């Protein structure tokens, strides 16, 4: 349906390779490590 | 539409024109709506995807 001028004029907007969800997750993962391991 | 050419999807709209107004424009003065010259209703047209 309709989305915008900008989007009707060539201007286009790509979406992230990675979504929040997964960085997010990246997030958890480091902070998981620090908590377990430290800086090891 | 009486002279003004493009291409797209002339849908149906909710907008109000007064009676002085036959087309209406959006900020890159691209037309985003006509008033049909013959029934007098307001169409609302998106270029095709
Ligand atoms: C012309 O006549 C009527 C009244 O103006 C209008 O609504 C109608 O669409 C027109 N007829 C056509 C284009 O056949």
């Amino acid at each position: 349906d309709l989305i915008c001028a900008q989007k009707f004029n060539g201007l286009t907007v790509l979406p992230p390779l990675l979504t929040d969800e997964m960085i997010a997750q990246y997030t958890s993962a480091l902070l998981a490590g620090t908590i377990c391991s430290g800086w090891t | 539409f009486n002279g003004l050419t493009g291409t797209g999807v002339l849908t149906e709209s909710n907008k109000k024109f007064l009676p002085f107004q036959q087309f209406g424009r959006d900020i890159a003065d691209t037309t985003d709506a006509v008033r049909d010259p013959q029934t007098l209703e307001i169409l609302d047209i998106t270029p095709c995807s």
